[PDB]
């Protein structure tokens, strides 16, 4: 069971996470999500 | 420095307004449960770019609202 | 044009805009064309927001379909800095606070 | 004038063809000239050329839309047409828009 799908930021987002073991990593946001246009990357990690 | 049955709801809230970006976040033990819950603010950066659409990480569950 | 395509003031913007002429120092007698300003994007920016994107743009029904047409312009236009230049054209520096 | 298909080239210098209905001018002044396709780039800000030189002169710095179209089947006759004329000869390059 892996869910991961592109979702519209909107005007904004609230994210709430249920996890064990930290599985979720970050999140990117980005107008298109491609090289052509700038994008913002969050990694999380130990 | 990092953030970090089921005992961990992470709740975050993303902002763009006037090219800065606004993460606030509360880390709380445990469908959502029903509670009160303010979250801290905790970093803002200057990203300075548009941003219309966003996805998450995996390497449970979470929960996106509007 | 500036101000709807490269850069946008907020405006409740709290701050110092501070500007020198700069014709000794960013124009040459060849010319200076490493600046440059973009004419034609779809939208107005929001405040303080940057776009690097470089794509053709589409002003006419026709597709530009990645090449240069009819209506079809590179989205960026490079400054013309010239010491024969009068003031009002002479380059500018600008640093906003 | 865009959506015509003859005028193929529209080339607008330190204007933007899409606000230039948006964008209001106090005065429009239009020039009338027939020249070959080779000769078409010598029209242009900063260009040299035998047209430029001694004909039509556009100033560096020039602000304005320059509309260019194809006149084979108006100008070209199977007598052809001699009627056109350009200056070759001129002493001193011409100051522009002289
Ligand atoms: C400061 C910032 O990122 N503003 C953007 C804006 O440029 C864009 O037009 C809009 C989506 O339409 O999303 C927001």
């Amino acid at each position: 069971r892996f869910d991961n799908p592109v979702l519209p930021f909107n005007d904004g987002v609230y994210f709430a996470s249920i996890e064990k073991s930290n599985i979720i990593r970050g999140w990117i946001f980005g107008t298109t999500l491609d090289s052509k246009t700038q994008s913002l990357l969050i990694v999380n990690n130990a | 420095q990092p953030f970090l049955n089921f005992k961990n709801l992470r709740e975050f809230v993303f902002k763009n307004i006037d090219g800065y970006f606004k993460i606030y976040s509360k880390h709380t033990p445990i469908d959502l449960p029903q509670g009160f819950s303010a979250l801290e603010p905790l970093v803002d950066l200057p990203i300075g770019i548009n941003i219309t659409r966003f996805q998450t990480l995996l390497a449970a569950a979470y929960y996106v609202g509007y | 044009n500036i101000a709807d395509y490269n850069y946008k003031l907020p405006d409740d913007f709290t701050g110092c805009v501070i500007a020198w002429n700069s014709n000794k120092l960013d124009s040459k007698v060849s010319g200076n064309y490493n600046y440059l300003y973009r004419l034609f994007r779809k939208s107005n920016l929001k405040p303080f927001e940057r776009d690097i994107s470089t794509e053709i743009y589409q002003a006419g029904n026709k597709p530009c379909n990645g090449v240069a047409g009819f209506n079809c312009y590179f989205p960026l236009r490079s400054y013309s800095f010239r010491p024969t230049y009068g003031v009002g054209h002479q380059p500018y520096r600008v640093v906003v606070l | 004038l865009y959506n015509l298909a003859p005028f193929f080239t529209f080339k607008c210098y330190g204007v933007s063809p899409t606000k230039l209905n948006d964008l209001c001018f106090t005065n429009v002044y239009a020039d009338s000239f027939v020249i070959r396709g080779d000769e078409v780039r010598q029209i242009a800000p900063g260009q040299t050329g035998n047209i430029a030189d001694y004909n039509y002169k556009l100033p560096d710095d020039f602000t304005g839309c320059v509309i260019a179209w194809n006149s084979n089947k108006l100008d070209s006759k199977v007598s052809g047409n001699y009627n056109y004329l350009y200056r070759l000869f001129r002493k001193s390059n011409l100051k522009p828009f002289e």
